[PDB]
């Protein structure tokens, strides 16, 4: 009974692995959204900018 | 004739030194006193003064 119950905590065990693995597949934009917007703040910093190049 | 051509000369200048500036910022024109472009990824800037020739 107990070595059949063990393949239950095996499928828990797989079905955690594919959540996470969504979630580094959502992380990876998310990151790389978070480094576009950092460009964009960094480049809007400089005063020399024109107000349609800020906008 | 020596007045009127400096009263023509010292129109010209101010005109070029109005015209001096590049997509709507200057250092030059007098419009501000410095401008401060990026130097490092933090943000730190480069202070370039302004040199009013008007």
């Amino acid at each position: 009974a107990t070595a059949s119950s063990l393949n239950s905590v095996k499928d828990s065990l797989q079905r955690g692995q594919s959540t996470i693995d969504v979630a580094l597949a959502a992380g990876d934009t998310i990151t790389d959204l978070l480094t576009k917007m950092k460009e964009k703040a960094l480049a809007a910093s400089d005063t020399s900018l024109n107000t349609a190049s800020f906008n | 004739a020596l007045k009127a051509d400096f009263e023509s000369l010292r129109d010209q200048l101010q005109k070029a030194a109005t015209n001096a500036k590049f997509n709507g910022v200057s250092l030059a024109d007098g419009s501000t006193t410095k401008l401060s472009f990026l130097a490092n990824e933090d943000g730190s800037n480069f202070t370039v003064t302004a040199q009013t020739l008007s």
